[PDB]
């Protein structure tokens, strides 16, 4: 009844977006043709959150695929579940963005944005009660970073009373050698802090470090990183997709997770992280720095709010005891002026391949470590005005780079403020 | 005594009615203040979004001005 | 005559309504299709159970109740559930978008869109009444609908029904089963707004019910189902004087006279016994003396607080089942001797007593043992103010930093409403101190 509209923009956005749909389709018992062959009615209880129902009991993802490059469309379309998507929901240009945020936001993407919006409107018009939108994209590119933030602003114009959620992929020199990624990222964050209600920070730096150090993969591929992302995205949307009490919709999540409107950048976490458990162990790991999908140490800041999601058949008594154990033993890392800020949900349905897992969503002031890293890479190039001509060539001004830098620095300060805050 | 008896019951009526009245007024005032505040919050949000559109037009205008030169 | 309309608001209100009405039906011998073989007067009557049940010509006994929630999933389960036949569809009212644990959305944004419809349906029930006594409102403090819509409804009911009696059953939040960080906000806001529109309010601390289920019923991790089945027994004990009648029966309104010394001091503490499992109750006769003693053990209270550290303004005992006045008087005499029950100096110390001969009932599959005799104590103690103090403390910690306040402002509310509500609460805590002070 409460429908979410999915949007995936750019190469990264579509890649992780596709994997996301593959994973939950399996969980809900949907096949690539859109037919249901499942074993539990819990799968279809809240299927209308992500799936439209068509003739012949076919389930179609309420998904919109976007890119200024037509290559992405074919790859998805000829993918495993490529035939599940709605053909008319494919929207694409030809010229590409070429890692230029200005092209995606003001020039090339601005030409294409209207045709995307038309598809959004058609999906939303058919919603019994649209709760909001979720976007998958990267902040390092130009389409996902530039056109994605544009789409957000335009969608917010027509649905200002709906929740805007984003799965933003952060750039890292360890995965990508494109040097202007700190420019594109900072310019994107400048938009996200103003026009999104809740942003999951997917850090490629953290995805790489996990694959290399923990999973012990010498040369991690984009497919190795996305395996983590899909497992995370499946976890943080568990409460939305299955019958439950806690954070069952996007707005209730936002109310529990966002104490101040700007501070809505979450640090997701997952457990177990494994490639070729007890409830206490699950709980330990999900709060471990080695299990965070953002390159931040939570012990270098304080938790404003936390949403924990346990999946699988287990003892809820044990979960309740352990979650209390963590908060008491690590009370210094939870702000005291927000009582009972850690909420816990338990879903009986485990993800594919696992007996039981744990998904963590934290609003930590330690997220500033992530923004500080980008700011350091950004300023190193901006102080010398490097590669700026490609952006100003599209009509941008230098002052817009200044403002984005400043606003991002402000966000950091604000996280530090509430980190240093006390009750007395 | 009879006059006092009348004065008591009509005082009870008067107080019950004044309660109903003030409750009705308090509520209508609250629902009106809330309506104006929420609309103003939304109006300001769009006002900021519409200045982003204006800014975007200046960017595309500035590009066109840089091109031929 | 003396009809009583029940209004169940939000998830907690509705699901507790399910428990209560299921229990009422079993107590009166009413089937899920509304039929009642023992009732020989078809189409109507003026028996005691008719205060809670109306009657159709077809012999159907219909709850004088309305169910309201701003989203449909919780009430849909009533519509398709075991007792779907029991209610007329127009008694079950639903929206599409809930209040998202926000008082503002419940009272204003979303609530305003359905309030008129609800009042119309309530009016339809009122028109069936020959002598309407008042309303019983079931709701949570923490939910957006339970807090916001309830306050809106209570305000509106005072307008449309003047000073007709309005009683509350309010679910006070507990972290073990809470679903929102801002429940302290929703709690203080709804308590402030409803205070002058409510005549009497029975608070149910979920943590108290949670503990009782864990300790006395050996339930490892209680569910809402566990909590609700215990709450319904307490609600049943309180309404039993309205639904049944006997020589020794004392109407709830008489207790209310003793329980409310000032309009704002209208929050009675409830204590119920015996809460005991079937395993433990086997070959265990719980006497009138034993269950009455249990009423003064704080572990059995509906609200976590310490009456030993406060003063009493009233003490009511609502017995049901195999209980005679002789045993009761003996048990009280023992208690007055053994326990130090300290009253304020401006109230008499005598306990008011009521007895319904109909014994307690239990629902199948429940954990409560079916006992021959039960009791519910309704006391007015200054100790109840502890529950305000805990909530008010949590409110202050967040509001000092204005945490989450933007969610309320964005829906049209002002910070003035927060400070105004908190001040009323501060005045209320102070009122409870003042009544406890000895006279000059
Ligand atoms: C030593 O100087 C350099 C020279 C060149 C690239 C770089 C450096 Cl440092 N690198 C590593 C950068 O990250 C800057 C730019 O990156 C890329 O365009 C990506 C990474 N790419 C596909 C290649 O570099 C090809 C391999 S050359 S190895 C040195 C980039 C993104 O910053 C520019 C702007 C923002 C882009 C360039 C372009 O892609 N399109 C556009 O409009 O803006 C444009 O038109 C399609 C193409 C750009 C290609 C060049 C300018 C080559
Ligand atoms: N984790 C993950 N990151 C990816 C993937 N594909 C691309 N990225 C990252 O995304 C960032 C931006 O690149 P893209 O998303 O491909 O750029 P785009 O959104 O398609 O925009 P344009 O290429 O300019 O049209 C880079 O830093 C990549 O590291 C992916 O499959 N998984
Ligand atoms: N005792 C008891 N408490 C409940 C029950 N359901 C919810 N609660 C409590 O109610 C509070 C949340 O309010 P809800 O009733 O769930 O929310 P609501 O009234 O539907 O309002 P919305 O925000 O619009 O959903 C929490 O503190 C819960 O612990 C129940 O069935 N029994
Ligand atoms: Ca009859
Ligand atoms: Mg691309
Ligand atoms: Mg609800």
């Amino acid at each position: 009844m409460r429908e979410i509209v999915h949007i995936q923009a750019g190469q990264c956005g579509n890649q992780i977006g596709a994997k996301f749909w593959e994973v939950i389709s399996d969980e809900h018992g949907i096949d690539p043709t859109g037919s249901y062959h499942g074993d539990s009615d819990l799968q279809l209880e809240r299927i209308n959150v992500y799936y439209n129902e068509a003739t012949g009991n076919k389930y179609v993802p309420r998904a919109i695929l976007v890119d200024l490059e037509p290559g992405t469309m074919d790859s998805v379309r000829s993918g495993p579940f490529g035939q599940i998507f709605r053909p008319d929901n494919f929207v694409f240009g030809q010229s590409g963005a070429g890692n230029n945020w200005a092209k995606g936001h003001y020039t090339e993407g601005a030409e294409l944005v209207d045709s995307v919006l038309d598809v959004v409107r058609k999906e939303s018009e058919s919603c019994d009660c649209l709760q909001g939108f979720q976007l998958t994209h990267s902040l390092g590119g130009g389409t996902g970073s530039g056109m994605g933030t544009l789409l957000i602003s335009k969608i917010r114009e027509e649905y200002p009373d709906r929740i805007m959620n984003t799965f933003s992929v952060m750039p890292s020199p360890k995965v990508s050698d494109t040097v202007v990624e700190p420019y594109n990222a900072t310019l994107s964050v400048h938009q996200l802090v103003e026009n999104t209600d809740e942003t999951y920070c997917i850090d490629n730096e953290a995805l790489y470090d996990i694959c290399f150090r923990t999973l012990k993969l010498t040369t991690p591929t984009y497919g190795d990183l996305n395996h983590l992302v899909s497992a995370t995205m499946s976890g943080v949307t568990t409460c939305l997709r299955f019958p439950g009490q806690l954070n069952a919709d996007l707005r209730k999540l936002a109310v529990n997770m966002v104490p101040f409107p700007r501070l809505h950048f979450f640090m997701p976490g997952f457990a177990p992280l494994t490639s070729r458990l007890t409830v206490p162990e699950l709980t330990q790991q999900m709060f471990d720095s080695k299990n965070m999908m953002a390159a931040c140490d939570p012990r270098h800041g304080r938790y404003l709010t936390v949403a924990a999601i346990f999946r699988g058949r287990m003892s809820m008594k044990e979960v309740d005891e352990q979650m209390l154990n963590v908060q008491n033993k690590n009370s210094s890392y939870f702000v005291e002026w927000i009582p009972n800020n850690v909420k816990t949900a338990v879903c009986d349905i485990p993800p594919r391949g696992l007996k039981m897992s744990a998904t963590f969503i934290g609003n930590s002031t330690a997220i500033q470590e992530l923004f500080k890293r980008i700011s350091e890479q950004f300023t190193a190039m901006f102080r010398r005005k490097a590669f700026l001509h490609w952006y100003t060539g599209e009509g941008m001004d230098e002052m817009e780079f200044t403002e984005a830098e400043s606003n991002m620095n402000d966000l950091v300060s604000e996280y530090q403020q509430y980190q240093d805050a006390t009750a007395d | 005594k009879r006059e006092h008896e009348r004065e008591v019951i009509q005082k009870a009526i008067e107080e019950n009615n004044n309660f109903i009245k003030m409750a009705k007024e308090k509520l209508a005032q609250k629902m009106e203040s809330n309506k104006e505040n929420r609309e103003a919050h939304l109006a300001a949000m769009l006002e900021r979004l519409q200045e982003k559109d204006k800014h975007a037009e200046e960017v595309r205008k500035n590009k066109e001005l840089k091109e031929e030169a | 005559m003396r009809e009583c309309i029940s209004i169940h608001v939000g998830q907690a209100g509705v699901q507790i309504g399910n428990a209560c009405w299921e229990l009422y039906c079993l107590e009166h011998g009413i089937q899920p299709d509304g039929q009642m073989p023992s009732d020989k007067t078809i189409g109507g009557g003026d028996d005691s159970f008719n205060t809670f049940f109306s009657e159709t010509g077809a012999g159907k006994h219909v709850p004088r109740a309305v169910f309201v929630d701003l989203e449909p999933t919780v009430i849909d389960e009533v519509r398709t559930g075991t007792y779907r036949q029991l209610f007329h569809p127009e008694q079950l009212i639903t929206g599409k978008e809930d209040a998202a644990n926000n008082y503002a959305r419940g009272h204003y944004t979303i609530g305003k869109e359905i309030i008129d419809l609800v009042l119309d349906r309530i009016r339809k029930l009122a028109d069936q009444c020959t002598g309407l006594q008042g309303f019983l409102v079931f709701h949570s403090f923490g939910g957006g609908t339970g807090s916001g819509f309830t306050s809106l409804l209570m305000e509106r009911l005072s307008v449309d029904y003047g000073k007709k009696s309005k009683l509350e059953f309010s679910i006070y939040p507990a972290p073990q089963v809470s679903t929102a960080v801002v429940e302290p906000y929703n709690s203080i806001l709804t308590t402030h707004t409803t205070l002058e529109h409510s005549d009497c309010a029975f608070m149910v601390d979920n943590e108290a019910i949670y503990d009782i289920c864990r300790r006395n019923l050996d339930i490892e991790r209680p569910t809402y189902t566990n909590l609700n089945r215990l709450i319904s027994q307490i609600v049943s004990s309180i309404t039993a004087s309205l639904r049944f009648d006997g020589a020794l029966n004392v109407d709830l309104t008489e207790f209310q006279t003793n329980l409310v010394p000032y309009p704002r001091i209208h929050f009675p503490l409830a204590t119920y016994a015996p809460v005991i499992s079937a395993e433990k109750a086997y070959h265990e006769q719980l006497s009138v003396a034993e269950i009455t003693n249990a009423c003064f053990e704080p572990a059995n209270q509906m609200v976590k607080c310490d009456p030993r550290h406060g003063k009493y303004m009233a003490c009511c005992l609502l017995y049901r089942g195999d209980v005679v006045p002789k045993d009761v008087n003996a048990a009280i005499a023992t208690i007055k001797t053994k326990r130090s029950i300290q009253f304020v100096d401006w109230c008499p110390t005598g306990f008011k007593v009521g007895i319904n001969y109909q014994p307690p009932t239990v629902v199948p599959g429940g954990d409560l043992a079916k006992v021959q005799r039960a009791v519910c104590m309704l006391s007015n103690t200054t100790a109840i103010a502890e529950a305000w103090a805990r909530l008010d403390h949590k409110f202050d910690l967040m509001y000092a930093k204005r945490a989450f306040v933007h969610w309320y402002v964005g829906e049209g509310m002002e910070e003035g409403e927060f400070s105004e509500a908190r001040e009323d609460m501060a005045a209320l805590e102070k009122d409870y101190e003042e009544v406890g002070v000895d006279s000059v």
